[PDB]
């Protein structure tokens, strides 16, 4: 198509206007300054990943102490006598303990 | 018979709440694990930047 | 419950600023075995000051 | 009956445009009142139950 | 129904809308506001269940 | 049956008084404690310009 040969001699134009100015100095500061900006966005990105490796840490250890929580409210179920709190104190740490897993499993 | 009924409505209240907190929860993990995955994206774009620039 | 998860979520925000925080340190030896040198050998010197003792 | 490709075609057009809008804190809020909404309803259908036990 | 992705998008836009505005002091004190009017007027109501006690 | 809900209501009120200035002291606590988490992310940024400037 028509366009083509307008894209050829625009992009001769180009080349010959930046190779006009290209100089060692411009493309070392040039260098510098966009390292640092791919680096300090990167480790933005390494720090969200880092957050989501902590929140999945703190859930399982939420998790696991509220799973012995669910033992000393067996525990005290057992010494009031009261069975079906025992029973659904006993079903609070299977289920827990299954969450708690998931957690572990996605923090590995 | 309304108080069998009663305790059977509370049973699959407590059925259904532990399943959509468990689907919620779950929900915002692989959402967490998709935002990694899109910053894993993003380094990989970036170093082909890096890259042709170099 | 829901001002409780706005709580949640910013001291989760602290915690991974905490996590890339030490990750800045993580894998660079120079400071890591400083710190490492400057605890180990002042253990070694309060011990060697209470066997002078 | 020719209604048929109009309802592919319509289909198509609806999946694309929902497609281009979806993203993944719009359906987390949504997911959230959704659950608010079925559960607040159904609690209100428990309290009819146990209005007629009482 | 069409309304559907309406509501997903909308949803969205106040959760982004919101979450940018949100900090600890606002919250705070919405939050010592918020329970001076329940407990002000759940005290009015005991106040009521006292008055026909009396 | 007056006093008995009487009674009742000052229990419910009891435990309610309980539990908001429990969530609400604890909810202060949490907030300093986001308060010094913010303090060590400045601490490590401008340990960062620090480096840089060195």
């Amino acid at each position: 198509a028509l366009f083509d040969r307008l894209g050829r001699v625009v992009r001769a134009n180009l080349n010959d206007l930046v190779s006009k100015a290209e100089d060692p100095e411009k493309v070392l500061e040039q260098a510098v300054i966009d390292m640092q900006e791919d680096l300090v966005q990167l480790r933005q990105a390494v720090a969200r990943t880092i957050a989501e490796e902590k929140r999945t840490e703190q859930r399982l250890n939420q998790d696991t102490q509220e799973a012995k929580k669910w033992e000393d409210r067996a525990k005290l179920a057992l010494t009031n006598g009261e069975e079906n709190l025992a029973r659904e104190a006993l079903a609070r740490k299977k289920s827990l303990t299954d969450t708690a897993a998931a957690y572990q499993t996605q923090l590995a | 018979q309304q108080r069998t009924m009663s305790e059977n409505l509370r049973r699959n209240l407590a059925a259904l709440e532990a399943k959509i907190s468990e689907a919620k929860t779950k929900k915002n993990m692989l959402q967490a694990r998709a935002k990694a995955a899109k910053a894993n994206a993003e380094l990989q774009q970036t170093l082909g930047g890096l890259g042709t620039s170099s | 419950a829901t001002s409780a998860f706005e709580r949640m979520e910013n001291k989760v925000l602290d915690m991974e600023a905490t996590s890339q925080a030490a990750g800045e340190l993580a894998g660079f030896g120079i400071e890591n075995q400083f710190a490492q040198l400057e605890a180990s050998s002042g253990v070694e010197d309060e011990l060697a000051a209470l066997k002078a003792s």
